[PDB]
Formats: structure tokens, C-alpha cells, sequence
């Protein structure tokens, strides 16, 4: 509808001009006159602790609602099959109708007992509400957190043992289709199995966390209840576009600043070997740039699957280291959701701006903000003009990216 | 008693030299925008910018449909809304 | 400048809407991104290499000691030089 | 081992001050003019420049005859050409 309504005006002042040819691009910016610009009709503590906590735990909720849905239903349908399993058991969807095919409705039959429950549960919202839906949280979840201890006993001074697990943690579980693999959990649980097995030359906090990796990997394994001529395969199958395509860059780029940040936290050997890795760091900001903007996907993968190893041989080299590793915990981030990025894959026609989207104060005090610290505004400018489809100079292009800052 | 080192890096003239480069030049730089908002006025004082806005935003809409020969009739359209402020009078009042 | 820069084009016509200086787009802004990047890195190269530089050895060529009982003499004292002075070899390195 | 001299002038605390401060001031000198071009645009995007140009050269021109009283209604003329941009873009057009 923009596109129409837009080339329906241009058409409009291409007519009554000569009451077109040899145009050339230094003769069509300079025509501007005052006929282009006609009015055409405009069309004591304690009540805040736990106000507050009943708030968070509302927001937990929130984060819950589909699992305590489909948990609901399903205790449902369990306590009236186990008030009917007292004799037999032999037809699924024949009771499935003593109380419609595929949906998410509930217009069924209600036991009182569970009401019961429900209101008893309902007498005590102080803490048992709060801890009991981060239960439900942690089950809800139920797999984010395996990727959690899968890092975090690597960030714990393990050096090449569990170097082997984040990479085609990342590879295999983060960019395949939505439910993450067959058997990559189970050719993660046998090498954590033999990897604990393996530590046995005769560790001590090596060990303390991959017991906890072992009952998380189990405990999303029972929670799921459900199951080189290759790689082209699932390669070609991340571009058959079945995905629901959403974005997120502004996390990315986020994440990358917060890691500047920590590397120039770093300054109080390695402060002497910080600033290769400053400068790479500072090569891939650059670059995703350019990955993003010219919509295209393969390179980002590309980008993915060499930067991972890339940044995990470097892990090898900074040992001749707290905020080194806080560092690459915090850039885990970046990989995670560069593989989001790949797997929902660029929805079209969003280029905008990464704060203008409505007029509140706090955007206003954001970008202000975003404007005050040095080289960004016009590395953003410089960088958006190199890559983007566009007809103008440089310094045609500023003029348009400044009258844009200031108008908004 | 010892002295520990304090003059060895300007030898006792060159803090007041410094101190004084210090006050001249952010002096010389926060009297940039307390006391120069005069030039700056018809570009920073507009009652309603929306019918710039509307046109900033479709040439930021063009460069991604990539029809191209859209941004140089409407970039024509906004460079001459700067050139002549009478004009943009005549295209920032208010509604009705 | 405004009569060059009109001048230049009249040898050089681009054609209305398209012809989009695909090099010349890496020409103009690779030296603004590295040259950014570099006036932000560069000066953070000769801050580091002026403490980094360190290595030349220091081997005391010079040991005097003294066993002094009492104030009123030293009673043992001796000096002695790289004569007696044992520059390691690295196998005796391995041994400590 | 030694350490050649590299502290000697600022006492520790006294580069990350002086790199901030160079890169602050860089960094609002360099956003001087890669985000402000919108002000001087009356002044910068002329179409056709001839009919100033050539006024210019005159008032170069009667500089060298010293018909003194030439440039003082030339001047006039040039002053009040920058005065009323209005009068720049009926003096700036393109020719037939």
C-alpha cells in the first residue's frame, strides 16, 4: 500500500511538470521547486517483599503459561484415567470424550478435588507460590538450562576435556529443526557418562559439576518423553524455510558491547595478548553488520561455524583468567543467539532503527544516549551506506542520516 | 624527610600551562551550544514535523523495495525542504 | 569547490536512478571504517609496547659480605668477584 | 632483570586519563562534520553556480582597475545574496 500510494504521487508531479528523458542523476536531485509541496488533502517491609515477589512469581507465570497449560490438561485427563483404571484400560480416544481433535480448548468436565488443590495451594502465596513456579520454571524451560551446565563446567578450568561438547553444542543442538535432535542427547549423555568414567587415573570440582550435567541431561531426558554425506543434508535443510521468522540483532550487538567492556575491564602477559582478541572482536562487530544488512543468511552461518572454533582454539592460548572466562560466558551469549538468528532466519523488510519505534521518553533518553558515545553514530552511518542498496554519494547519504536524527 | 616524586614530569612550570590549556579549551568548547543557539533556531524549533517524517520514513521504506529511481525524486523533495525555510513554514504547521 | 564538483560530473553523466558504485563504495568507506577503528586501536599499541619491552639481565658481578661480632670490629669479612662467581649452566638449571 | 623507563611520566594513573581524553576529543571533533551536515545545506547544494561566479570574479575584477566605489555596490549585491536564500534559488537555477 506504501509503495503504491507513493509511486501514485511521483506520477502525479511528473504530469503537471511540463505544463521523462535525459535524466542523469545530477539533473534530477537538483530539480526541487515550491510546486512540490501543495496542500493535496492529508490522506512494614514485609507488604513490599511480598507485593513485590508476587509480582515476580506473576512474571514467572507469565514464562510458564504454556507448560502449565499443557500440564494442566494432561493432570486432567490423568486423574480421570486413573479414577477410571480400577478395572481396564483399552480405547485413548473413547476417553477422550467421556467429559474436540486438535486444539488448545477447555470446555470439559471439572473435578471438585482438584479445585481442592487448588484453593489449598491458593491459601499459602507467600513463598511456596514463588519457589514452586520456579520449579515450574526450571521444568518449563527444561532445556535451556542443560546448554547452562554444558558452559559452566567448561568456564571451571576444564581445559580440553569439555572443549568437545559446547562446539556441536552450539552446531547440532542450537540450528536444527525446533526439537533439537534424534540423538544428540544421547551422544551427549554417553560421552558425559565416559567422560566422568575417564577421570579415573587414581575430579574435585570437574566432577561436583558434571553430576549435576549427567541429572540435568537426565532430567530433560525424562521430561521430553517423546522421540560427510550428511552435513549437506541438514545444510540444505536450513534453507527449506519452514521457520517462523523473527530476528534479533539488537541482543547480538548488545552482547558484543558488553564484551568490549569487559575487555577493557580486563586492564586491571595477557593484558599484552588482550588486544588481538580486541581487534578481532572488534572485526566481527564489523562484519555481522554487513551480515545483517544484506539480509543474507549463509554467510551468517559461515560466520557461525568459523568464529565458534575459532574463539574455542583461542581458549587454549590464554593460559601461559576469571574475567577471560567471564568473557567467554558472556560471548556464549552472542553465539546463542546468532544461532536463533540462523534458525528463524531474517524476516523481510525491517531495516529501521534499532530504538525508533515509538515516541516515549525513555527512547528519547536512549538515544540520546546511543548518540553520546564516540565513533558510533557515524560508523553506523558509514556502515549502513556501504552495504545498502543505494543510489546516493556519501556525503548525500549523511545529510539524510542527520535530518533523520534530529527530526526524531 | 623523603620526597615522593610529584614535579618529575612538568619541572614546576608546566601544570599551570596545562591546568590553563585544560580550562581554555573546554571552556572554549561548553560555550559551543550555552551560547550559540541563535544560527540553529529554523531547524530546531518546528511546531509538528510529521510531514517530514512521513517523507524521511518513505525514503528509508524505497531503499529496501529497491526501486531505486524513488529515492532521487524524493530526495529531491527533502533537500529542497532544507533549502528554503519559508517552505518549511509552509509544510511544518498544525492540523485542523 | 561547488563549480569543480559540478564540472566533474558533466565529464562523467550517471545515468538516472541505478549505476551504483559498487567498488567505489568499498573505496570510499573501507579507509573510513579501518581509519575509525584505527584512531580508536593505535593509540592502544604504543601504550602497551613501552611495558612490554624487558629481558636484559642483570648478574651481580659484585658480592661483599661481612660476619661482624660486636660493634667493635667486624670480625670476617670477604668480597669476591665473577672469579668466584658462578654463572649457571641450564644443566645445572635442571638440577635446581 | 631491568626495566628500562616507562612510568617515568605519568605516575600509573595518568595515560588512561590522557587516552580518554584523546579519544573524547577526537571523537567530538570527527562527529564535527559526518553528523551536522544539515544546517550548511543551503549554502552547499547549489544547482548551477554560474551567476555567483561570476560576480565573484567582478568584484576580484575592479579590486585591480581601483574604481573603488565598484566594490561597495557589487558587495551589496553579493551580502544580500547570502541574506534571503529565497533569492538564492531564483538566482541558482539551470539554464535553457
Amino acid at each position: 500500500r506504501q509503495m503504491k500510494r507513493i509511486r501514485a504521487k511521483q506520477e502525479k508531479y511528473r504530469q503537471s511538470q511540463a505544463s521523462r528523458p535525459w535524466l542523469d542523476h545530477a539533473t534530477v536531485i537538483h530539480s526541487g521547486d515550491y510546486f512540490l509541496f501543495e496542500s493535496d488533502s492529508e490522506e512494614f517491609l514485609w507488604v513490599l517483599g511480598q507485593a513485590t515477589v508476587d509480582g515476580l512469581t506473576r512474571w514467572l507465570r507469565a514464562f510458564t503459561k504454556h507448560h502449565r497449560t499443557m500440564s494442566d490438561v494432561l493432570c486432567a485427563e490423568r486423574y480421570l484415567l486413573t479414577q477410571e483404571l480400577l478395572r481396564v484400560g483399552e480405547v485413548r480416544r473413547g476417553v477422550l470424550d467421556q467429559l474436540a481433535s486438535e486444539l488448545l480448548l477447555d470446555r470439559r468436565l471439572h473435578i471438585p478435588e482438584l479445585e481442592e488443590a487448588e484453593r489449598f495451594e491458593a491459601q499459602q502465596g507467600r513463598t511456596l507460590r514463588l519457589l514452586r513456579a520456579g520449579y515450574q520454571c526450571v521444568a518449563a524451560h527444561s532445556e535451556l538450562l542443560c546448554y547452562f551446565i554444558i558452559i559452566l563446567n567448561h568456564m571451571v578450568t576444564a581445559s580440553a576435556a569439555s572443549l568437545v561438547l559446547p562446539v556441536l553444542v552450539f552446531l547440532w543442538a542450537m540450528l536444527t529443526i525446533p526439537r533439537p535432535s534424534k540423538r544428540f542427547w544421547m551422544t551427549a549423555i554417553v560421552f558425559t557418562e565416559v567422560m566422568v568414567v575417564t577421570k579415573y587415573l587414581f575430579t574435585d570440582s570437574y566432577i561436583k559439576y558434571d553430576l549435576v550435567q549427567l541429572m540435568a541431561l537426565f532430567f530433560h531426558r525424562s521430561q521430553l518423553l517423546c522421540y560427510q554425506p550428511l552435513q549437506r543434508f541438514f545444510h540444505d535443510i536450513l534453507h527449506t524455510k519452514y521457520r517462523a521468522a523473527t530476528d534479533v540483532y539488537a541482543l547480538m550487538f548488545l552482547a558484543d558491547i558488553v564484551d568490549i567492556i569487559i575487555i577493557i575491564f580486563g586492564f586491571w602477559q595477557v593484558p599484552q595478548a588482550f588486544l588481538f582478541m580486541l581487534l578481532v572482536q572488534f572485526g566481527t562487530m564489523v562484519i555481522d553488520r554487513a551480515l545483517y544488512l544484506r539480509k543474507t543468511v549463509l554467510g551468517k552461518l559461515a560466520f557461525q561455524v568459523v568464529l565458534v572454533v575459532a574463539i574455542h582454539i583461542w581458549m587454549f592460548f590464554i593460559l601461559p583468567n576469571a574475567v577471560a572466562q567471564l568473557w567467554y560466558f558472556v560471548k556464549c551469549i552472542y553465539f546463542a543467539l546468532s544461532a536463533y538468528q540462523i534458525r528463524c532466519g531474517y524476516p523481510t523488510r525491517i531495516l529501521g532503527n534499532f530504538l525508533t519505534k515509538k515516541y516515549n521518553h525513555l527512547n528519547l533518553f536512549l538515544f540520546q544516549g546511543f548518540r553520546l558515545v564516540p565513533f558510533l553514530v557515524e560508523l553506523r552511518a558509514v556502515m549502513d551506506w556501504v552495504w545498502t542498496d543505494t543510489t546516493l554519494s556519501l556525503s548525500n547519504w549523511m545529510c539524510v542520516e542527520d535530518i533523520y536524527a534530529n527530526i526524531f | 624527610k623523603v620526597s615522593p616524586p610529584s614535579l618529575g614530569f612538568l619541572a614546576g612550570y608546566g601544570i599551570v600551562g596545562l591546568y590553563v590549556s585544560i580550562v581554555l579549551v573546554v571552556g572554549k568548547f561548553v560555550r559551543g551550544f550555552f551560547s550559540e543557539i541563535s544560527h540553529s533556531i529554523m531547524f530546531e524549533e518546528l511546531p509538528c514535523v510529521d510531514r517530514i517524517l512521513k517523507l524521511c520514513q518513505d525514503i528509508f521504506l524505497v531503499r529496501e523495495t529497491r526501486e531505486l529511481e524513488l529515492e532521487e525524486e524524493l530526495y529531491a523533495k527533502l533537500i529542497f525542504l532544507y533549502r528554503s525555510p519559508e517552505t518549511m513554514i509552509k509544510w511544518t504547521r498544525e492540523r485542523e | 569547490i561547488i563549480k569543480c564538483s559540478r564540472e566533474t560530473e558533466k565529464k562523467y553523466p550517471q545515468p538516472k536512478g541505478q549505476k551504483k558504485k559498487k567498488i567505489v563504495k568499498y573505496g570510499m568507506g573501507g579507509l573510513i571504517i579501518l581509519f575509525l577503528i584505527a584512531i580508536i586501536w593505535f593509540p592502544l599499541l604504543f601504550m602497551s609496547l613501552i611495558r612490554s619491552v624487558v629481558g636484559v639481565v642483570n648478574q651481580p658481578i659484585d658480592v661483599t659480605v661481612t660476619l661482624k661480632l660486636g660493634g667493635y670490629e667486624p670480625l670476617f669479612t670477604m668480597s669476591a668477584q665473577q672469579p668466584s662467581i658462578v654463572p649457571f649452566t641450564p644443566q645445572a638449571y635442571e638440577e635446581l
